[PDB]
RNA sequence: CGCGACCUCAGAUCAGACGUGGCGACCCGCUGAAUUUAAGCAUAUUAGUCAGCGGAGGAGAAGAAACUAACCAGGAUUCCCUCAGUAACGGCGAGUGAACAGGGAAGAGCCCAGCGCCGAAUCCCCGCCCCGCGGCGGGGCGCGGGACAUGUGGCGUACGGAAGACCCGCUCCCCGGCGCCGCUCGUGGGGGGCCCAAGUCCUUCUGAUCGAGGCCCAGCCCGUGGACGGUGUGAGGCCGGUAGCGGCCCCCGGCGCGCCGGGCCCGGGUCUUCCCGGAGUCGGGUUGCUUGGGAAUGCAGCCCAAAGCGGGUGGUAAACUCCAUCUAAGGCUAAAUACCGGCACGAGACCGAUAGUCAACAAGUACCGUAAGGGAAAGUUGAAAAGAACUUUGAAGAGAGAGUUCAAGAGGGCGUGAAACCGUUAAGAGGUAAACGGGUGGGGUCCGCGCAGUCCGCCCGGAGGAUUCAACCCGGCGGCGGGUCCGGCCGUGUCGGCGGCCCGGCGGAUCUUUCCCGCGCGGGGGACCGUCCCCCGACCGGCGACCGGCCGCCGCCGGGCGCAUUUCC
RNA sequence: CCGACCCGUCUUGAAACACGGACCAAGGAGUCUAACACGUGCGCGAGUCGGGGGCUCGCACGAAAGCCGCCGUGGCGCAAUGAAGGUGAAGGCCGGCGCGCUCGCCGGCCGAGGUGGGAUCCCGAGGCCUCUCCAGUCCGCCGAGGGCGCACCACCGGCCCG
RNA sequence: ACUAAUCGAACCAUCUAGUAGCUGGUUCCCUCCGAAGUUUCCCUCAGGAUAGCUGGCGCUCUCGCAGACCCGAGCCACGCA
RNA sequence: CUACGCCGCGACGAGUAGGAGGGCCGCUGCGGUGAGCCUUGAAGCCUAGGGCGCGGGCCCGGGUGGAGCCGCCGCAGGUGCAGAUCUUGGUGGUAGUAGCAAAUAUUCAAACGAGAACUUUGAAGGCCGAAGUGGAGAAGGGUUCCAUGUGAACAGCAGUUGA
RNA sequence: CGACUCUUAGCGGUGGAUCACUCGGCUCGUGCGUCGAUGAAGAACGCAGCUAGCUGCGAGAAUUAAUGUGAAUUGCAGGACACAUUGAUCAUCGACACUUCGAACGCACUUGCGGCCCCGGGUUCCUCCCGGGGCUACGCCUGUCUGAGCGUCGCU
């Protein structure tokens, strides 16, 4: 029954809610397990960046967020084509690709291809056989200059 | 203190393990200190109790310097029986009084190849520890 | 408690025309349990009233600014001899209460040299008090693994570990604390300020960068500054005895006028 | 009027395999209420929930757009935060109720059919030989069978693809072992086994002690070990353990090099010529259920029934028109996620034998019901059985002695041992049932070291002692004051910035190369400003409760002298 | 000796011929979650909040605590109003001008108007002083009146949206 | 009528701690304040909402706070009943 | 002069439902603290013992007991019982009472035995009266069958007897 | 004076509260995350020198082997066991074994009864009896063998 002034309240507790209650006592354990998995993956891919492939510069869709820019899923095939990278070699050398993304304007295209060229300049490539360096890189710049990168590769900044 | 997350400090769990231990680790539980002379001779401190070694009681009603040979290691009741450590019962017969092996000290070991091997193993581990902590 | 506790009986009420209370009764026969009350908080073997549940909201979230404020208060109180004495930490021969030792202590390895350091710092009496206080707890904690209790000892605050934790940590009462990770639960153990703290020199120097001056914001917290006083001078005696206060006062009325018996 | 081939069927204890049933906490596909709420009740709600049926796995399902959007656009699935108790649904009542964008956890993409080309290039089975066994593979041989043109394999899949030329680059793949490293790695990768510090020191308490006191050298000994448990209490040092990138032994698994057996076949760019798609499906009508989906979100039954610049979607039915977006009717896929069942662990501000699981115990047991099913009660001698020998009465149960024990006023349902109730003893009382409140009185058990009644400050008098009383000397230590006497400084300003983007920081939505690397279009480096930083120094206020040195005064203490009309007991 | 009916409960009314209660022991009933509202305490304050995530020997305590800052996305607040398309909160004085036509073009100022109350604060004629006086040195108290007026209230104006 | 001592719908388990405006109960002490059975509306009349009666928390003001013992030195508060 | 303290003056004091404050009232556990207590005796319990407080309650003495417990500052509750035809367990009065009364019936002697109304043997008197109180089966029971021994409990008295 | 009744106290009964303890639960978290026709889960019946339950096991039956360990098990008895011409006990468990029902599989069961192929015996190959061993369920896949059809054809 209502009592004097108050807010008309509509609790959604008519549907036997106590059979489905998700407690979070395993939240610290989940954080520990996720951290351990991250560290194990980083050890597994030793010189490769821990966060993973480089992501493209991507403008947010709606009118609320189109002033901001973030990281996308993968570089578009047009970007790779004008940057001179094969769409099947990009994933091997650590470049995320998104075959279903299009380039409506040219400014975003050019920004992403300068991003790709900068990444390619900063990339250190190890030869398949360390005793036989075919075309990857000089041993001088991969002996001590190789280091696992922490955080996103070339983080997207407004 | 204890840091290993796989050994428990729970009182109930430790008591359950102790009272339901099988005999092959009840033997380790029922260990006794060696005398000062034996501790000097063999670089070991404690030894599991054995059927035919001579001990002396250092606590309880039967304290003294008399040396008695063990005659029974009753592992089910966690006790041992010694030669003259006994009492008369009502009908005039003598019964051995069981006392805990941690309350005796071994003065002479019953030595065979297995006891000797355990003795050198313990001494070697102790020496390695001393050289590590030097 | 178990959500099934007291509710796995299939009992039902007998009705009203059988000269017994209308509580549900266990069905069947041939056992003591048959015809006994069930499901009620008043019934033996029944369900407790309002069974305890895991979603009690065990945790509380505290504002970060308030937590930092409490850390600052605990640190400020730890440098006042009256408050540490009132916590009972036996500081009577300590040369200086904001006790700061050289960074060599951070590299200690053995427990003997930690004991020697405490003895030379005249902080060994607090450890002896902890030893004297090691007794047996009263109640159910003995069956719930809180078997032993003891006095809280001093808090060694360090900047960098080079073996100091291993050198200490076998001394009862001694609690070690990283300066970058100060814990209010260790600085005010019972919620009372004034725990005896021994500082390493590098930790003592890092305190300014950790919490800032009133002129500098903290360089290691990126938005934090020391809180302000609402009373700059707390010396009530000197404030009241100051001549400018005294000139403004009326004369005291120090005569007691007790009731007059009406003759 | 038989013999063959194919097709479609049948039998077999044919050769070799596979499925069934259980568990089912989590997951998938169905089926699916009513209690309840609406203060009645029928739609609604409960709820796509309980119950019912089927099917899995260590996860499952989902999943690489016939998507979201409408923006300067994002870009598989799943999970978290938020959107949001919102849009919306609803006797528009009660109530119900998402999604997009955004931030994160994780991140991985792909394969067919078709259209085509390639002498079916393809696959299974059976015999023979060799290399191997450890999950049964590799190689070779068979004018050995079979499947298969009613279509196997290679290339290839919407991100386009193929074939030709022209140019450029030879770029280096995976598979199972032989021997051994970095020794697998937050410091062993895992499993198992055995080990590794220090008091039973002296004196005492006790039935027993792990209790109490002590252990000269800054203090018994070890401590990377002071978790825990056991032991006749209450133990870091008696024992097991505990700590330790501690030791030793056994077994198993994946990481590089040289070799081994064999496979393994060309990649990119440009131009030209060709080729490009899933049908009783979409879609439409109607019906029923479902959804927040509202002129109908999804699913299904029935009827109609497609197209190819086509089709789907674009949250109000419809026609015309432009635009955007994807490419359905085939398939696979790890991670992040779930887990009240199972195996093995760890912990707790939880419960403590009417509690906590029904079950601390020969508990889903005893027992009950024809059955489905229902379902308890029940822990504790003692440190150790040392569990009462022996004598005695009785037919025995049961007693009296004796004995063990620290204790049987602990004697096998035995720790402690309340109340209700009962027996006996002692005291008191008793015809208005007991019991009760207020007020006295009597008796009684106890208490008061009750039983000659306190103390203590000064002074007077008496009779005795003793350093020493005061004042001076020396030394130490405090308190207070001092133009800052001398420093050390402290607060607020104030100057030259000698002082810092090389030789002090951090910031600025402040201006720039008009000195420096990207198209007249970025990133650096500078200048300025704001807070600074330690400094060279000065002036103002002060010695402050931030401290020292000198003096001055006072006080205390220690040692002298003072040895008697002082001082004290 | 005087006073004194048996408690609990529903009830206008219980000692009731109203119900429960033979006695004793142990157990036994406003709890937790979520959402609101108001009050109080604390921190910060036009802001506030890391709760989800991440970083820190991964773990006796510690499943804690600490930190993030281009993790502040986001929530709530800072703007309302309308079904919606949408729109969206500064005035007072001195002036020269049309025609200062109940209004259009600018300057100079100041920055949410005014009335009546309004704690507090400010000024304050005149008083209170000593052994006394003609003559002024410094400040303390009382003080009729007057002034600026906090919060808040009543009212009158003004501004935003329909 | 009978359908396992059960029949105008058996028994068992579950949904289920079904709902109840109705009955019963609802656990320590002291101190302070202290009611209502009336208005209006309700498929309302053994119940609610609503106003009233109650308590708690305050806040805004008024008289001054007087002489250190003592001693006033026409006019005597906002406002209320 | 624990300023959350201390002191003065004046008026006032009913109370259901209900509201609020205080609690150096009480229970359990956690963080601190008492160089707390304790085998030279903890908790619990008993007590014609001494007291304190308006009260909730508390302290001390004596006994029993045999291993743990408490004060203070905070924290947290499954935190206080006379009732609920309350739940479980235990115990009274009733009360040595109702009762041990359906189907005719027992008596004598002896034996064993501590013990005989009930056992056994003998004698006598009766009953079932062949549709039986006889002799054998089915269903159901499951060792009750048979011998020996015992006299705890059971056979609603007893038992030397017994399913 | 007694009995009886009441009150109080001492002692003794009845009863099992209180307190202390706890090899049990409850809750949370972690790592794994594995059944079965090669016969599971479940059930029954058996197995110890003295053994009813619980527990363990399966006619090799409170266990065999192997490995580790290293002198016991224990309520009583018995007997091992130079611990080295190898070893009690316990643990681990990878070898071996694992009765009858049960998806339960020759048919069927509140009972019982077959069929086929081998081996041994009574027989003295020939098949009657007895014993032992191996097979004999349903569905379904590939292949094989044997077939059916006034299905479609070819030759005659
Ligand atoms: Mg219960
Ligand atoms: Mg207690
Ligand atoms: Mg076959
Ligand atoms: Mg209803
Ligand atoms: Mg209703
Ligand atoms: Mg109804
Ligand atoms: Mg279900
Ligand atoms: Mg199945
Ligand atoms: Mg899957
Ligand atoms: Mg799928
Ligand atoms: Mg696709
Ligand atoms: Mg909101
Ligand atoms: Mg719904
Ligand atoms: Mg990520
Ligand atoms: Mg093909
Ligand atoms: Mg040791
Ligand atoms: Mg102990
Ligand atoms: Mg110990
Ligand atoms: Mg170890
Ligand atoms: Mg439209
Ligand atoms: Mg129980
Ligand atoms: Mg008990
Ligand atoms: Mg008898
Ligand atoms: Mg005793
Ligand atoms: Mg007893
Ligand atoms: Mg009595
Ligand atoms: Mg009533
Ligand atoms: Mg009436
Ligand atoms: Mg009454
Ligand atoms: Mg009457
Ligand atoms: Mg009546
Ligand atoms: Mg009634
Ligand atoms: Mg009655
Ligand atoms: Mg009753
Ligand atoms: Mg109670
Ligand atoms: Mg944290
Ligand atoms: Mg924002
Ligand atoms: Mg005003
Ligand atoms: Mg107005
Ligand atoms: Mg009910
Ligand atoms: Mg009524
Ligand atoms: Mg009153
Ligand atoms: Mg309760
Ligand atoms: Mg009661
Ligand atoms: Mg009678
Ligand atoms: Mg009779
Ligand atoms: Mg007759
Ligand atoms: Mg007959
Ligand atoms: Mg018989
Ligand atoms: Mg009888
Ligand atoms: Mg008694
Ligand atoms: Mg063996
Ligand atoms: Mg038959
Ligand atoms: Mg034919």
């Amino acid at each position: 029954a209502p009592s004097r002034n108050g807010m008309v309240l509509k609790p959604h507790f008519h549907k036997d809610w106590q059979r489905r209650v998700a407690t979070w006592f395993n939240q610290p354990a989940r954080k520990i397990r996720r951290r351990k998995a991250r560290q194990a993956k980083a050890r597994r891919i030793a010189p490769r960046p821990a966060s993973g492939p480089i992501r493209p510069i991507v403008r947010c869709p709606t009118v609320r967020y189109h002033t901001k820019v973030r990281a996308g899923r993968g570089f578009s095939l047009e970007e790779l084509r004008v940057a001179g990278i094969h769409k099947k070699v990009a994933r091997t050398i650590g470049i995320s690709v998104d075959p279903r993304r299009r380039n409506k304007s040219t400014e975003s295209l050019q920004a992403n291809v300068q991003r790709l060229k900068e990444y390619r300049s900063k990339l250190i490539l190890f030869p398949r056989k360390p005793s036989a360096p075919k075309k990857g890189d000089s041993s001088a710049e991969e002996l001590k200059l190789a280091t696992q990168l922490t955080g996103p590769v070339m983080p997207v900044r407004n | 203190m204890k840091f290993n997350p796989f050994v428990t400090s729970d009182r109930s769990k430790n008591r359950k393990r102790h009272f339901n231990a099988p005999s092959h680790i009840r033997r380790k539980i029922m260990s006794s200190p060696l005398s000062k002379e034996l501790r000097q001779k063999y670089n070991v401190r404690s030894m599991p109790i054995r059927k035919d070694d001579e001990v002396q009681v250092v606590r309880g009603h039967y304290k003294g310097q008399q040396i008695g040979k063990v005659v029974q290691v009753y592992r089910k009741k966690y006790v041992i029986y010694i030669e003259r450590v006994q009492r008369e019962k009502a009908n005039g017969t003598t019964v051995h009084v069981g006392i805990h092996p941690s309350k005796v000290v071994i003065t002479r070991l019953k030595l065979d190849k297995d006891r000797k091997k355990i003795l050198e193993r313990k001494a070697k581990s102790r020496q390695v520890g001393k050289e590590k902590g030097k | 408690v178990s959500e099934l506790a007291g509710h796995q009986t299939s009992a039902e009420s007998w009705g009203t025309g059988r000269a017994v209370a209308r509580i549900p009764r266990v069905r069947g026969g041939g056992t003591h349990r048959s015809g006994q009350g069930a499901f009620g908080n008043m019934c033996r073997g029944g369900r407790m009233f309002a069974p305890t549940k895991t979603w009690r909201r065990w945790h509380r979230r505290v504002n970060t600014t308030q937590k930092r404020y409490a850390i600052c208060s605990a640190l400020a109180a730890s440098a006042l001899p009256a408050l540490v004495m009132s916590k009972g930490h036996r500081i009577e021969e300590v040369p200086e209460l904001p006790l700061v030792v050289e960074d060599k202590v951070e590299g200690y390895k053995k427990t003997k040299e930690a004991v020697l350091l405490l003895k030379k710092l005249k902080a060994w009496n607090d450890i002896k008090k902890v030893y004297a206080s090691q007794r047996m707890r009263a109640g159910k904690g003995k069956m719930r693994n809180r078997r032993r209790i003891q006095r809280r000892g001093p808090c060694i605050i360090y900047n960098e570990d080079n073996g100091i934790i291993k050198a200490f940590r076998n001394i009862p009462g001694i609690t070690l604390l990283n300066v970058s990770k100060l814990n209010i639960l260790k600085l005010a153990p019972g919620g009372h300020v004034g725990r005896f703290c021994i500082w390493t020199e590098s930790a003592f120097r890092k305190l300014d960068e950790l919490y800032g001056t009133w002129r500098k914001a903290a360089s290691l917290k990126s938005n934090y500054n020391l809180p302000m006083h609402k009373m700059i001078n707390t010396d009530l005696s000197r404030i009241l005895k100051s001549p400018e206060i005294q000139r403004a006062l009326r004369a005291p009325r120090k005569k007691i006028h007790r009731r007059v018996l009406k003759k």
